């Protein structure tokens, strides 16, 4: 029943602060080491910080050292990551993971929490139809921050659906398209960090 | 100080034996671990101490050490073994944790031409005051492709963005969208919009086009 | 003299309880056990368990992190623990000073000074009773000599001070503080030293050396915990050559201990099969300091330790 | 891979300083005696000195004869001597080169300072002159022994601030002598060919963490550590009696942690020593026990030896 | 599934007010003692007060020591105290402070709720300032008069709204908002699996909801579980259990959003700290009729 649960991820402006939390259960984190590993969009794993209560030692990656601070409340069985002086580069999915005093390999991980750092403000997407000229779809344009989930016919149409990864535009906003192919249809877009839900019907051209 | 993981990607088929290598800048003894990460999920521990198999990990996974050279071997790829893999060093004389750049193991299959579709900007969008046109490349393999936009027979640069999906779990193909973004004024200054698609599965490039506001 | 620490556990006079002995005999385990029992028996008093061993183990024992600032033990309302880090304490007041030999004992002495002051003033963050998980024999003796050592030291400093901000007063102020500690430490009702030992040769002579030394400092010791006893004849398992032979030796010295220290509370604790860590296992273990362990009856507890 | 014994150290012709240390009661005294004996038996033409820097001394207790500030041959051997520094008497022989001596004689730290001075006066003796070839330290438990080993560094930084202050306040060459002497000591202590620290521990949870902090702390001081003695192991599966609930349960705990120790300290000599039935005391028993630091103990082979100690 | 226990309440660090109520005789007092003990054991670093607002007090009888208008530590507990407000004694002492009719005022219907409420104000005035206990558990009167009590913050506030006096209005509104705060205040309903209790219980919960009082915990008490007795006889028990089990299914269905904690009918007396503690455990870890059956007969006499 060992598990790690992260929380506190969200949107912060550059230079701002954010506090991540990693709640542990199934073991006493005092006797173990807890680590934060992050993953920038489309990038690999990057260790940023470690804490070992049993030695009072903490450790930071140079990229965050002096800006971040890792700590642990052993009475609450919870570890924390205080992120100060945040920058665009700090944008990543932040994992907490567990290591052992005799083995600094990470055996248990949390589900990860998304931290996004930008001057841009939360905005819900606009949805425009990509009407069949068969292929058709929906353009989900100009939203911030990640992520967006899209459905078709509220879950009924799943086969042939291709949902593309978002692309960051020069504006600072994200855009993606979701398509489906069918024999010659409503798309459902959900952006929680703005609490927006749009349904947009897609039909052929009126001519 | 810097773990070099190679190759950065590799294609292979079910049943193939595959080997991923990580070279350590300095001697870290046997303190290296290997992870498996699938899209959207946390990494999973496979091997620690270079060669020791972690609990619950199938026996087809193997690790060996030769000096500062570390290897991860999958003796016979299963469908589920396709993912990204990371090595990790944790030297005793240091408290640093250092990952490799990663290796994306993907499924190999037969050549498949993209079916190509083009989508003009919707009337809904033009009323908003901008114009996005999207070129859709559906279900192709291999991943490598080139898309170029031609407006009135003029090549476009710096005003398009591409997006590609992950390999389809059944078709083991990729799909790709290219989106040319212009202002409505600029959009109405030209007639013919075409995206040209080059792919190894095509004898000659295929072109889809449309005339502006011709239905 | 009953073979338990009941009277110490239920005592309402003691302010300073030192728990000490040779390395590895069970100072940390015993001090935790004593502190829990006292906290449970006396819920209206606030207890503080301080580690004066530079290699602290209170945090490891309870499985939660302690520091220079007193923190309550999770699961207890009136027991706190303290582990002073010298280099981090001086930074609040010089890192070379935090590495000087004796600095551990000095900061521990300063901590005692802080509490006697707050206890005198009836103001400040306070504890009614302080229990000490001490360093092994040698350095704990140095610590308990400090009132005598500092006393003479401040006398000599007086002259070489008068050799050349009204500094003489501050010396006088220290002499008085030291003097108050000495009288409290030599009061048998306020202060006692609980010896922990094992029934083995190297422990016997060191323990005796220690007690004799403590008495010469007018320090009270009337309690001896004999720890890690095998009780092989009660194992209900009349085999295992090692345990039988080791127990025969333990039992031999045990008769000698009982004879010599008849005036002492001689508390006998069994070697457990489990690990004595965490509040629960410490609490279960600690019950035999209050009511003596009967190997014939309480034997099950050896294996009843949570894992 | 790394052999599980101290044979390389026991037969070494280069090491001058050997520290044996670890948590309270793991077996530093027992191990330091054993190492000193093995080196003495192994290198008959060399003279060895075993010094206890633990203020509570056990060398006298272990050998069954009184040692003190002046080195004495172990009774029965030709090249092994023991010493247990007495701060009061050591300061007295400077007192009677007498208040000063006794005052400082009880100050916390005095035992670490006088141990260090023992090293200093050994350095001066080697240069000019015939003395002990190798010195083995039966150290105090972790916490204070760490203070002792920081002292070369601690004094060096102190003597810098001291010098520039004492010269303007107001003999200067006496500083330079010590300042240079301390440096010499630090050079030898950070030389892995001259100085090494043998860690002793037990396979129990509380000793695991403390042992790892210690080793790391020493490495940070550029102190060579390459050997770890895991003492008091039960090896219950080799009793061939396979009973005693307590022994099986405790051995299960020990074996568990013994796998953790093996995995982390792959590059260390990991020397495993058995819990003996008898008493490791007196020349004969200490000697019989010491052999297993040289040739690794085999629970299957040398199982009876734990029952063959004199009584 | 909502877990059939009160574990999340017992370990809560937010709740300041906990009401235990329900129909006459269903086990408010027994349950309130049980809850109070569980919380105190689970949170030793906090102080808990158990107040009886039932004019016919039973807390003294239940523990077997004398409680009164002034809070008193439960013997055997380090952080649990009980209070049984005596209206005559309270008015006597209050009237003495006045010097520095009282008999009749302590006899007027509603004085008990007024004095109970006055006890609540006494703790929020000492919390708001540095001028007590962290959590107060209420062993309430039966349904009817408890509702009048819980509606009382709204009743005073609204009457004084129409209507020194600012302080009063300020402290009343403070209790009105905290009682309507899901994280600070909650109501644990006790009931038995019998038809007369079912409809009153459903009436009670609905009423509380309309007061914006939070209720997410139901204790179904005095259950036979005659299918697990090992006897499988006794016509009365089987017949009665048959009836209880039927209504228990109905309760489980309707209150799927509720913690539905099932407590068995014990063979011994649930009196004294020892027996109340041994009973209270099943509020934290649900009672298994198959495994935990022996506890029914292990009650100290
Ligand atoms: N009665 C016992 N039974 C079983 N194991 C024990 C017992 N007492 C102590 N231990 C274990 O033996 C080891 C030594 O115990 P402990 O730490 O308390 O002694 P110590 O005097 O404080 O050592 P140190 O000198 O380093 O401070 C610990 O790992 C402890 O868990
Ligand atoms: N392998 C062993 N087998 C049996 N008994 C042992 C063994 N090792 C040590 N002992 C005994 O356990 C006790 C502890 O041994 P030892 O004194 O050498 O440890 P220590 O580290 O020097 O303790 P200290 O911290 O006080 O200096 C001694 O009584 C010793 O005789
Ligand atoms: N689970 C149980 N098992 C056995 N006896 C019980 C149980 N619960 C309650 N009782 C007994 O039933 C009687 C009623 O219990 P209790 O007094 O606690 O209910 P109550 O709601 O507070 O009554 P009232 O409305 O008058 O205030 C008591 O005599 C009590 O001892
Ligand atoms: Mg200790
Ligand atoms: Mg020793
Ligand atoms: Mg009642
Ligand atoms: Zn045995
Ligand atoms: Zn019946």
């Amino acid at each position: 029943e060992v598990q790690l649960v992260e929380s506190g991820g969200g949107l912060v402006q550059p230079g701002g602060s954010l506090r991540l939390s990693c709640a542990a259960s199934g073991f006493n984190l005092y006797y173990y080491s807890i680590h934060w590993v992050r993953q920038a969009p489309g990038k690999g794993l990057e260790w940023v910080a470690s804490i070992s209560p049993y030695s009072s030692s903490t450790s930071y990656a140079d990229s965050v050292k002096g800006r971040f601070t890792i700590s642990a409340d052993t009475s609450k069985n919870t570890a924390y990551l205080q992120m100060n002086s945040l920058r665009a580069e700090d944008t990543a999915v932040y994992y907490c993971a567990r290591g052992r005093w005799y083995r600094r390999a990470l055996d248990y991980w949390g589900q990860g929490t998304l931290v996004t750092v930008s001057s841009a403000s939360t905005k819900g997407p606009s949805v425009f139809p990509l009407a069949p000229s068969a292929a058709l779809g929906c353009l989900v344009k100009d939203y911030f921050p990640e992520p967006v989930t899209v459905s078709w016919n509220s879950g009924a149409l799943t086969s042939g659906v291709h949902t593309f990864p978002a692309v960051l535009q020069s504006s600072g906003l994200y855009s993606l398209s979701s398509v489906v192919t069918v024999p010659s249809y409503i798309c459902n877009v959900n952006h929680k960090p703005s609490n927006t839900k749009v349904d947009k019907k897609v039909e052929p051209k009126s001519c | 100080i810097q773990m070099t993981q190679s190759p950065s990607s590799l294609s292979a088929s079910v049943g193939d034996r595959v080997t991923i290598t990580c070279r350590a800048s300095q001697s870290v003894s046997s303190a290296v671990a290997w992870y498996q990460q699938k899209p959207g999920k946390a990494p999973k521990l496979l091997i620690y101490s270079a060669s020791s198999l972690y609990s619950g990990v199938p026996s087809r996974f193997s690790g060996s050490r030769s000096g500062t050279d570390f290897t991860l071997t999958i003796s016979s790829l299963q469908p589920e073994d396709f993912a990204t893999y990371y090595c990790q060093q944790y030297p005793y004389y240091s408290s640093l944790i250092t990952f490799g750049q990663g290796t994306k193991v993907e499924i190999k299959r037969t050549v498949a031409a993209p079916s190509v579709f083009i989508f003009p900007p919707s009337d809904s969008q033009l009323k908003s005051g901008t114009a996005s046109v999207v070129c859709l490349l559906n279900n192709f393999y291999p991943r490598e492709a080139k898309v170029q936009w031609k407006v009135d027979n003029a090549l476009q640069s710096g005003n398009s963005q591409e997006s590609v999906t992950e390999q389809d779990s059944k078709d083991s193909t990729y799909s790709l969208s290219s989106t040319l973004t212009l202002s409505k004024a600029d959009y109405e200054k030209h007639k013919v919009y075409a995206c040209e698609v080059t792919h190894q599965g095509l004898s000659s490039p295929v072109t889809k086009s449309f005339n502006r506001g011709e239905c | 003299v009953e073979p338990n620490l009941h009277s110490l556990i239920t005592s309402t006079t003691h302010k300073w309880i030192f728990v000490g002995g040779k390395g590895g005999v069970g100072k940390t385990t015993s001090s935790c056990s004593i502190a829990i029992q006292m906290a449970l028996s006396q819920p209206n008093k606030q207890f503080l368990l301080i580690s004066t061993n530079p290699a602290h183990n209170l945090s490891d024992a309870f499985g939660e992190k302690f520091g220079k600032d007193a923190r309550k033990v999770t699961g207890m309302n009136n027991l706190s623990c303290m582990e002073i880090d010298p280099s981090a304490a001086l930074k609040d007041m010089a890192d070379l000073t935090g590495s000087i030999p004796g600095i551990d004992e000095a900061l521990s002495f300063m901590e005692v000074m802080k509490h006697i002051k707050r206890q005198e003033q009836g103001e400040g963050e306070t504890f009614d009773t302080v229990i000490f998980d001490t360093a092994p024999t040698g350095h704990t003796l140095r610590f308990l000599q400090l009132p005598n050592t500092l006393s003479k030291l401040l006398e000599k400093f007086g002259e070489i001070t008068n050799k050349l901000v009204d500094i003489s007063g501050k010396l006088n102020e220290l002499k008085a503080n030291v003097e108050t500690i000495r009288q409290q430490f030599t009061d048998p009702d306020l202060t006692t030293f609980v010896c922990v030992c094992i029934s083995e040769f190297l422990s016997l002579y060191e323990t005796e050396r220690l007690i004799q030394e403590l008495i010469s400092y007018d320090m009270d010791v009337n309690s001896i915990i004999v720890n890690q006893l095998l009780f092989a004849e009660n194992d209900q398992e009349h085999n295992c050559k090692r345990c039988q032979a080791r127990w025969k030796m333990q039992k031999k010295y045990l008769d000698q201990i009982d004879e010599l220290y008849e005036d002492f509370h001689v508390v006998k604790m069994p070697l457990c099969a489990g690990e004595i860590r965490g509040l629960n296992n410490l609490t279960k273990f600690s019950q035999f300091l209050n009511k003596e362990y009967n190997p014939i009856t309480d034997g099950k507890v050896i294996y009843e330790l949570e894992d």
